[PDB]
């Protein structure tokens, strides 16, 4: 976890977890709230906040479709995950701008 | 607008006729070429099989003769 | 993925429902999948009336009668008598 | 004709005085111990009786004679002659009953692999694979034979034969829905064919088939895969195949059967399709 | 002009069809040549092996003498 | 009429192309094979020349 | 797999057997003086061990055994067999160690050319150049090998092979080496096909390449050579390449990079590039000032 471990990408099991924007991991592997860095290559790391789910098989992390098309992920692809710790004194979001549009035309 | 129509149409006829003639001479030439290696490789067929028969029979007769001498 | 605009006869569905679900417990708000003309539909029990006293949980029997009403803002075109629309004017 | 059936009768008689030759082996070679050449001429008459049978269209008898001649001749000597006789018996058995042809061909394969002659062994492996396919239904044994023959061919840099064998294997595996091996093989062969100026025109078809196979498993990564194909080969998008695949994948985003139905009908309107592509599309586009 | 284009289309049709025939003949002849080269490969390899073992055996026999 | 004629033209041209590509592949296979057969032929020629000459010399 | 492990086990056993066999042969030569059959049978054991070892899928020791057997065989005044074993060992090492493969292949080349066979020597030279350039990054030695192969081919009037080798050499030189040799080779090969049986309409491209090379040198040489070819080869007058070149020349004359860019874009739109013309055109555009 701290150093990072190899994981198999899986599909999100529930719609709610898909809407939660959090990576779904097994309680045996992680806990909910944990921030992990997903490494697909030396130059591609993506930060996700974890949410454990009983349906998630250990050794795999579930991601929703928008997460998959953002991180360029494939279900069943190998990823390396290491727990990440924020510098709350510096990494707490004061103001952030969001571009929003209707999801379905 | 008929000017560019006539221009492109002359260009089309010229290129198509020329290109067809090139394809045609190419193909006819090559087809005429093929037969030659056809019969050449036929004749190596025959020469080789003659070699094979002759050497096989020679060697078997020579082994028999060597057995006779020994 | 299987949505279509073809009409679905409610009366035949009602008979199929009675044929499929006769002698089975049903409760208001229950959700189920129904196979009708090789088409899968999602059904929600909205109201149940005893054989006119109102009941919360009932038993479907062969003589039980079915009245259909399409879901709010649904495009389903219900025909037949086993029914009971949207206002052309904005609410 | 008929008189040649009578002479095949006296050719069973020829095998019969070959049986008298093995009776010599039983009792008379005690005084004819030096008659190893007598055994050789017995094998020769065996082979020629087998040839008369073959001409007489008696495939079972010809194969029996070939196998017996091979067994008698393979007296730990003249092994290559025994291998030739075994392959001849296998060819004779090809028609009618081919099962024992498999065993004789395997024995010849072992003899050749013992000798090291890998082109002959691998072509015989292709032969047994194709007779399995055309006569029997087992495909896994054909797949293993094809893999083995392709390995032997690639051992001696015979790249094209291995490439075609792997193409057939990938096609069969795709029919057997094991898409990882198929995509691996198709990508390999396409990226190899594009290397040299003699085959660069073929790459499009291999890339299209690999794209279809990848698209079968994961919709989402299909777009990334096709983008990778495009950027790797700038001259791929122009091809009608890439445009059609893009149309199909973008149409799949919206649940409209028509879109892809008329797409495929229009594409077929310019050329006919094969069983593999039509079946694959029918299976995949169902969902 | 248009009449010349009709002549051109007629000529092109003729040429395309006869090109098709030629190509088919090419393919037939080429596949025949491939088959028979294959048979020659087989026979040549067999001759190679037989004659190599022949020379080996003959030299061993001479050594015995 | 010209439209259908050009449809025919397209179909014939693409068909000829598709078949010719395989024609070329076959010819490449032929060329690939011939060098191996040539090497084997030269090897047997050398072996036969040396063997027969050595045997003839030994005969003396 | 059982097949592998068994193949390596028996190969080690056979190698030990061959080593003890050769030592006992050294002993017996003085002890009994049986001639040379012992060494020959030891070489046969070595060859069988090496072939089943390369069959075990392991290569380096297979080629090493081939080299040892060939060395011991050549020790007995047998050359062609040892050279064939050298070639096989080099082929085996091709995937194991380039240096030893190159050494053995050069040995085979020298010994063959000593025998009197050129075409085999030229083929080995081409293979050496291919392996040298494909994985090892260098050209000059490859250029030398290709030139030697072409020379040997021309020595036996093998016009096609020498033509291809010289064309490749000229292309590589134009890429990196100076241009005069490219000019000469390209022009000679192109003009040596005016009467080709099948290639009557081929030399054109070559001339264009030459023209480009000439244009890479200077504008005046470009135009003068262009004219010379115009008179020499009438058909080039009506080639699309001639018009493209003339348009590029007149555009670069006035120093309007936009005209050159649009011309090259239009050519690319009509016809796909080759990845060799684009580099030269970029280099030409680099010097517009």
């Amino acid at each position: 976890n701290m150093a990072g471990r190899s994981m198999q990408a899986a599909r999100c099991p529930t719609d709610e977890l898909s809407l939660s924007n959090c990576a779904v991991v097994s309680e045996k592997d992680y806990q909910s709230g944990q921030h992990v860095i997903v490494r697909t290559s030396p130059n591609h790391k993506y930060i996700f906040t974890l949410r454990t789910h009983p349906s998630v098989v250990p050794g795999s992390v579930a991601f929703s479709l928008p997460q998959r098309k953002w991180a360029g992920l494939s279900i069943g692809q190998e990823i390396e995950v290491a727990l990440y710790s924020f510098d709350k004194a510096k990494q707490c979001i004061g103001t952030m701008t969001i571009e929003i549009d209707f999801l379905q035309k | 607008r008929a000017d560019q129509l006539a221009d492109e149409s002359l260009e089309s006829t010229r290129r198509m006729l020329q290109l067809v003639e090139e394809s045609k001479d190419a193909g006819i030439r090559t087809l005429v070429m093929l037969d030659e290696q056809g019969e050449q490789l036929e004749r190596i067929e025959e020469g080789m099989d003659q070699i094979n028969k002759d050497m096989k029979e020679a060697e078997k007769n020579l082994t028999d003769l060597g057995k006779f001498a020994g | 993925k299987n949505i279509d605009s073809n009409p679905y006869d409610t009366d035949k569905m009602a008979a199929e429902f009675i044929q499929q679900f006769n002698n089975q417990a049903f409760s208001v708000g229950q959700q189920l999948v129904f196979s009708f003309n090789d088409k899968l539909f999602g059904l929600l029990v909205k109201d149940i009336e005893a054989m006119r006293q109102k009941i919360e949980v009932g038993l479907v029997v062969g003589n039980s009668q079915v009245a259909f009403e399409k879901a709010e803002n649904s495009s389903l075109n219900l025909i037949g008598k086993a029914k009971t629309r949207q206002s052309i004017i904005n609410p | 004709g008929m008189d040649t059936s009578g002479k095949q009768a006296e050719a069973m008689a020829l095998l019969a005085e070959a049986e008298r030759k093995v009776k010599n082996s039983q009792s008379f070679f005690s005084g004819l111990f030096g008659g190893s050449s007598k055994i050789e001429e017995a094998c020769e008459i065996y082979a020629r009786a087998a040839n008369m049978f073959k001409m007489a269209k008696n495939w079972s008898a010809a194969g029996n004679a070939f196998c017996q001649a091979a067994q008698l001749h393979l007296q730990l000597q003249s092994k290559h002659d025994a291998a030739t006789c075994f392959v001849d018996a296998g060819n004779a058995f090809k028609k009618a009953d081919p099962q024992e042809a498999i065993n004789c061909l395997m024995r010849a394969i072992e003899i050749y692999t013992d000798m090291g002659r890998f082109t002959i062994a691998a072509k015989h492996h292709i032969s047994i694979a194709e007779i399995y396919e055309t006569e029997l239904v087992d495909v896994e044994k054909a797949i293993a034979h094809y893999e083995q023959s392709a390995d032997y061919y690639k051992g001696e840099e015979s790249n094209s034969s291995a490439n075609k064998c792997l193409l057939k294997v990938a096609g069969y595996a795709a029919q057997l829905e094991q898409y990882q091996k198929a995509i691996d093989i198709y990508e390999q062969v396409g990226t190899s064919a594009m290397d040299s100026p003699l085959l660069k025109y073929s790459a499009k078809d291999y890339f299209f088939k690999a794209a279809l196979c990848h698209f079968c498993i994961d919709m989402l990564n299909a777009k990334l895969a096709v983008q990778k194909y495009e950027e790797l080969f700038p001259a791929f998008s122009d091809s009608r195949e890439c445009k059609l695949m893009k149309k199909l994948l973008e149409a799949h985003e919206e649940q409209n059967v028509d879109s892809y139905t008329e797409s495929v009908k229009e594409y077929d309107s310019i050329s006919r399709l094969d069983q593999w592509l039509t079946t694959m599309l029918l299976r995949i586009k169902k969902t | 002009e248009i009449e010349t284009r009709h002549s051109e289309i007629i000529k092109l049709e003729n040429s395309i069809r006869e090109l098709h025939d030629m190509f088919m003949d090419m393919a037939m002849l080429v596949e025949s040549q491939g088959e028979m080269i294959d048979r020659i490969e087989y026979n040549v390899e067999h001759a190679v092996d037989y004659v190599e073992r022949a020379v080996s055996d003959t030299k061993k026999a001479v050594k015995y003498q």
